[PDB]
């Protein structure tokens, strides 16, 4: 029963 | 029987998402209706892009 | 000139950072190999479908 997220990674 | 955008209501905000069907779907809360229903993300992207972007922006993680 | 002021058409977002204190995208522009940073709020208005494409790819459960 997971929540959707938008997974980003910081540049550099 | 009309569903989603075919009900002729204005989109208000996306309150869920699922791609279990093979395509990304949004659970759309409509203006002045208690009854949310699923719409294709492809359709929402075009008809209400800023409502789509709002759903994504509220759940950013690093 | 930086970002949208280069007057190039946006092509794809290839990255993101909040180190400026607001969300910025690394925008790759069509017919240019020099990507650079734009405010997300500006991209939202000028190329929402490119923003959405970026977010769609990174949606995860």
């Amino acid at each position: 029963h997971k929540i959707p997220y938008v997974r980003l990674e910081r540049l550099k | 029987k009309p569903r989603g955008f075919a009900r002729g209501l204005d989109p208000e905000r996306i309150i869920g998402a699922t791609d279990s069907s093979g395509e990304l779907m949004f659970l759309m809360k409509w203006k002045d209706s208690d009854e949310a229903d699923l719409v294709l993300a492809k359709e929402a992207n075009m008809k209400c892009p800023q409502i789509v972007i709002a759903f994504y922006e509220e759940r950013l993680t690093w």
